[PDB]
RNA sequence: AAUCAACUAGCCCUGAAAAUGGAUGGCGCUUAAGCGAGAGACCUAUACUCCGCCGUUGCGACAAGGUCGUAACGAGUAGGAAGGUCGUGGCGGUUGCGUUGAAGGCUGAGCGU
RNA sequence: CAACGUGAAUGCGAGGUCCAAGUGGGCCAUUUUUGGUAAGCAGAACUGGCGCUGUGGGAUGAACCAAACGUGGAGUUAAGGU
RNA sequence: ACCAUCUAGUAGCUGGUUCCUUCCGAAGUUUCCCUCAGGAUAGCUGGAUCUCAGGCAGUUAUAUUCGGUAAAGCUAAUGAUU
RNA sequence: GUGAAAUCGCUGGAGUGGAACCGGAGACAGUUGAUUACGCCGACGGCGUUGGCUGCUCGUUCUAGCCCGACAGUGUUGCGUCUUGCUGGCGGUAGUGGGUUCGUGGCGGCUAGCGUACGUCGGUGUGAAAGUCGACGACGUUUCCGACCCGUCUUGAAACACGGAUUGCGGAGUGCUUGUCUACUGCGAGUCAAAGGGUGUUAAAACCUUGCGGCGAA
């Protein structure tokens, strides 16, 4: 007998994408090879984000892409993101962007190409910068989800701003007792 | 003073003493294993020692033995580089294992008699 | 025996079957193994003198697992075309004609196997 | 079960020391407290206002607020498997500066001064680590005027 | 059928099962519960300090 | 508890002293004669007795020297007197016993065995106050005195002899008398 | 030529009576095979050391939903997960067998923990 | 902003979020301890166990002593014994 | 009363709850409830993982502190008492 | 049609002292395999690894005794501050010289399990068949060790707690509405489109079709 604890012996991890998409699996294969051989944490990050679940890859905004590219020194670097690149109607001027991504929406692609930009795939990025040179790694906001709005301390505890699960919205839906001092108390 | 209290706390469960030259050399040569990336690797060559302790000028089993015996400036690294020794049961048996050494038993500080015990255990 | 094409001995950790507890006492209890779930089940609690339970530790060697006592591995063939997959590694695989193959086709299968130098486990069967 | 009043079981905890009752000396109020300082809590029964709870008596905390005549303190409290940093507003009379932190600050000051002096004078960097007391070294003992005394166990005597 | 039976037998073991979690180190940075007048003055001071 | 393990307990001389302090820069040196199985037990019992006698314990003291004492002439027989204090199940008593041996350590071992045999007293309940060599005419125990006779003679009346490396059964007759 | 008195504590004895025939476990054991102090040797675990195999975990190599290497590890009720070329009945497809004998049924040679 | 650079021992990778099961009759032991004449009784404190657990020993035993378990082999032992 | 239907009436209660291996692995405790054979709640547990690559520890050392139990005292206050 | 299990009768073999069944390990009966080199088995050597038992020989630590000198004593021979013995410390140690302690010592002897730096060799197998050899030996028999009846509630079950005489077949976390989280897929500030309409004859499908509607964007 040996006095050790086995509760945390096994670590849950994704050794390959849960997706059955053949192209996603091929990309995971390619970047597993690249990470293993080049030994670059950039390739490791790309592999991990390829194998991640779609929940962890929130959509990215063309406004964020433009902001990243406009910063001093980033004008010529290639922006790499495993998140879908969406179009931002609030963005009026779009600079020249060189982006490698899994998926780019129609409007964002049209605007990027019209502005003189370039869109490539992850394998093309592998051919361009096998070690990730001259890259700007970006992703969408992970905590910006309606589901995440409901996470945290329970709505009925002090100093809690968690969103409750309510059938509807109105004066008749969980707004009387425990929400205002005129009814018992307020938290 | 920072280690003796621990020995007093664990008195009933350990037998300890003052190792000598032969004891240290036998332990390092017959049952020497290194912790290399979390793996128990037998020390069958001086290169194994040099790879990990070469930074501190320990390059051979003799250097490691000297460090341990004289409690050199790198005793911590030298010893933590060694996997805990996994000894055999003594040939001849124990005595009581439930009473102190001075009670005719086994646990506690047996001083230099640990060498006699290890001559059987190792 | 040694695995064909190799020199590793085939070792069987156990030879007896893991019979279901009380299957000898009751006829309604089939001998096929079932893991005991009872709270007081002595076999489950592993009392001394009780039948052992299946465990992964009993697993046979990876190199010798699935190897017949003659040293080959069985491959099931249903027609003459099925003899091709046995052609390359004929030194480690042995063909077995499917139970459903009639005597009319077994004849051609046996002749073709003999021509190709592929061993059969049941070549001399179903002769009319 | 026990009653759950505020001062249950504090008969001796909140009492004054023998021959120590009466007027409170004024160094208690003259002492300077600043946010970030460590202070020990020892309730003074003579001041029923701003009293700490019995569970914080004898505990050390860190000041985070300084009011006219009180201070806000963050004190660690054990609740099941978590240690909560509770915030309590205690008056000055129940508070005393903690000496452990000031001793550590003095040690750090001395370390920096020694390092600076050695560097300026060109000496090697001196050792600035506390070390556990090492085993006694080798020495010699003389018996001159100190001849050994032979000791033996004494016989049993009936002491009525 | 008495059924009060209070005890504290296994509670320390349960608490230590996952380790006793000490408080974080950023708790001393927040200015929650600090004097309103001091906070007001601090806000005014921070609003006016010239960056360069 | 303490046990007198090992045939023929060894004898050690142990010298120690309280660790000097500022108020007591020079400390008295204490010396004892202790019979124990080995030197670790010797030191333990030394500190036991010294803590009993003087305000000092192992933590505040040190062992200047531990040495073994060997019988000067194990080729001669002596009478040994042993003054001891021991505790029964009811009270505490002082005993004076006498033994005949070629070694003081052997005499003390005999004393431990004899106390175990006759009073069911274990080694932890016995303190050996003193051990000395007594002259023939200063002895006062009949068992020892009856052997101070130059004309001593006696046979071996009923000798039961044990066969060692033979079969259990035999046709030989067994003889217990040897004239 | 030792004697007398009062104590003391080891073993033994008295104090010590229950109902089916019965319990140091039994037989038995008396310079013990009992009581106390000890010594050599010896016996024996799923414990310790080493050796093989199975699998888990961590790490790693290899152009692969795979193979391999390597170190440590392997208790389990309630309960939770994973793998199942474990098994059953359909559907859309695919691969084949069958009056020279399918399903079903009885039962030897093997395979798989 | 300028300088200074890790300031006790030993061991070791650390932290975060979400979803959810079963449980919410306990019992035993060293020590402490309340009610009771006591109880294999009732009620508490610390720790370890059984419950959930097999294995060697105590002739037998949920808790005692030793020691925790893949499947095999050689050697050596623990408690206990010859 | 009997017959059919509402009606597969409800049950905090009793009984049963059907393949194999692998890994992890408890609780009988807190608070509220016409609550005490039951629930909700926190605790204990599993899974999914994600962010990173030195700050932690059911252990010690140093420094500083808290306590009024054992012991001690009543030829010291209170209460007994020769 | 097929024709299972429980249950039952016959023939032959074998066991059979107040249960019977069962796990581990052999043996027997039985079943089955068998192409100089090679397969299936054994023996003796070598080597690797883990050992078990047992001796000598050097030294090391702490220490003598024998031997010599004075003194003190006496369990004392032979014939009295006698002598011979003997003892005690004390002082010497030249020579001689054993105990105790172990060594990062030196040299041996016997022998075990596992694997194969590998050798020396025997059994058997190359048409049947018989024999021989090898492996199993499974619900047959016999031995040695272990071995209480399952499921369930329970702190606790082999229980003098409940259900269970035997066998076959059937037999129990489902459907749907509504939420939430998680995994995957498409598109993405959008997305899905309803009823409906148009078309479609392998026409309940598929395909086309929305100023407006749901959710989201405050």
């Amino acid at each position: 007998g040996i006095d050790i604890n086995h509760k945390h012996d096994r670590v849950a991890r994704r050794t390959a994408p849960k997706s059955e998409n053949p192209y996603l699996r091929l990309l995971s294969k390619l970047y597993a090879f690249l990470a293993r051989r080049t030994g670059e944490k950039f390739n490791a990050i790309v592999l991990k984000r390829l194998r991640m679940s779609r929940r962890n890859r929130q959509p990215l905004s063309l406004a964020k892409l433009a902001r990243a590219v406009q910063k001093a020194g980033n004008e010529n670097k290639t922006v790499v993101t495993l998140s879908t690149v969406t179009d931002d109607a609030r963005l009026y001027t779009v600079p020249k962007i060189s982006v490698a991504a899994l998926h780019v929406t129609e409007g964002a692609r049209a605007r990027i190409l019209a502005a003189g930009g370039e869109i490539i795939t992850l394998d093309q990025l592998a051919l361009k910068s096998p070690k990730g040179e001259n890259t700007v790694f970006l992703q969408g906001p992970r905590s910006a989800r309606e589901a995440e709005k409901h996470f945290g301390p329970a709505p009925g505890v002090p100093h809690s701003h968690t969103k409750p699960y309510v059938r509807s919205k109105g004066r008749k839906f969980e707004r009387a007792r425990g929400r205002r001092a005129s009814r018992a108390y307020k938290n | 003073k920072a280690t003796l209290p621990l020995l007093r706390i664990i008195e009933p469960y350990v037998a300890w003493g003052y190792p000598n030259n032969k004891t240290i050399h036998d332990l390092l040569y017959k049952r020497g294993y290194a912790k290399v990336d979390g793996n128990r690797v037998p020390i069958t060559d001086n290169t194994i020692v040099e790879q990990s302790l070469g930074k501190f000028n320990i390059i051979c089993l003799e250097d490691l033995a000297h460090e341990i015996a004289t409690v050199g400036p790198h005793f911590k690294e030298a010893t933590n580089f060694l996997w805990p020794f996994k000894l055999n049961n003594p040939t001849g048996g124990w005595t009581k294992k439930t009473n102190h050494f001075v009670e005719g038993g086994d646990f506690g500080n047996r001083e230099d008699q640990i060498n006699n015990l290890l001559r059987k255990m190792v | 025996v040694h695995v064909s094409g190799t020199k590793v001995k085939v070792v069987k950790k156990k030879l007896t079957k893991f019979k279901r507890h009380e299957s000898d006492r009751y006829r309604r209890v089939a001998p096929s193994w079932r893991k005991p779930k009872g709270i007081d089940n002595r076999v489950r609690r592993r009392f001394r003198g009780m039948r052992a339970m299946p465990t992964i530790g009993h697993g046979s060697d990876r190199r010798t697992r699935f190897v017949l006592p003659n040293g080959y591995k069985k491959v099931l063939v249903q027609n003459v075309k099925d003899l091709d997959m046995l052609l390359m590694q004929s030194y480690k695989y042995i063909g077995e004609i499917g139970h459903g193959v009639s005597a009319k086709s077994r004849k051609g299968i046996v002749e073709r196997a003999a021509q190709l130098n592929i061993k059969l486990t049941n070549g001399n069967a179903r002769l009319r | 079960t026990n009653s759950k009043g505020l001062r249950r079981g504090t008969r001796y905890m909140f009492a004054r020391d023998f021959r120590k009752h009466g007027v409170e000396h004024l160094s208690t109020y003259y002492t300077q407290y600043k946010r970030g300082d460590l202070v020990d809590i020892k309730t003074n029964g003579a001041f029923q206002k701003g009293m700490p709870f019995k569970a914080y008596h004898g505990r050390t905390g860190r000041i985070f607020n300084v009011t006219r005549g009180a201070v806000g303190i963050i004190v660690n409290k054990r609740v099941r498997g978590n240690i909560l940093p509770k915030r309590i507003n205690i008056r000055i009379e129940h508070i005393k500066p903690s000496k452990c932190r000031t001793d550590f600050l003095n040690r750090v000051k001395s370390n920096d001064e020694k390092r600076k002096a050695a560097k300026s004078a060109g000496q090697p960097v001196p050792a600035l680590k506390r070390l556990p007391v090492a085993p006694r070294g080798a020495h010699t003992v003389t018996t001159q005027n100190n001849e050994p005394e032979l000791l033996a166990p004494l016989r049993f005597e009936i002491v009525a | 059928a008495k059924s009060k039976n209070h005890t504290n037998h296994n509670q320390n073991k349960k608490a230590h099962r996952n380790g006793i979690t000490k408080p974080k180190k950023h708790i001393f940075l927040s200015m929650k519960g600090v004097d309103a007048k001091f906070i007001k003055n601090l806000r005014f001071s921070r609003k006016n300090n010239k960056r360069q | 508890p303490t046990k007198a393990l090992g045939e023929t307990l060894n004898e050690y001389v142990v010298v120690g002293r309280k660790i000097p302090t500022e108020k007591e820069p020079v400390t008295p040196i204490w010396k004892m004669q202790i019979f124990a199985t080995n030197h670790v037990i010797a030191k333990s019992r030394f500190w036991y007795f010294v803590s009993m006698l003087r305000r000092v314990k192992k933590a505040n003291g040190e062992i200047l020297s531990i040495k073994q004492v060997f019988e000067k002439n194990p080729g001669t027989v002596k009478n040994y007197g042993v003054w001891l204090k021991y505790d029964s199940r009811t009270g505490h008593h002082n005993m004076y016993r006498e033994y005949r041996d070629t070694t003081v350590a052997g005499a003390v071992t005999q004393c431990y065995r004899d106390m175990g045999a006759r009073h069911r007293a274990q080694a932890d309940r016995i303190h050996i106050l003193k051990v000395q060599t007594v002259k023939a005419e200063d002895t006062k125990r009949a068992g020892i005195k009856m052997f101070h006779d130059a004309k001593i003679r006696f046979p071996l009346p009923h000798r039961v002899t044990k066969r060692k490396n033979l079969s259990v059964f035999t046709t030989a007759r067994q003889n217990t008398h040897f004239a």
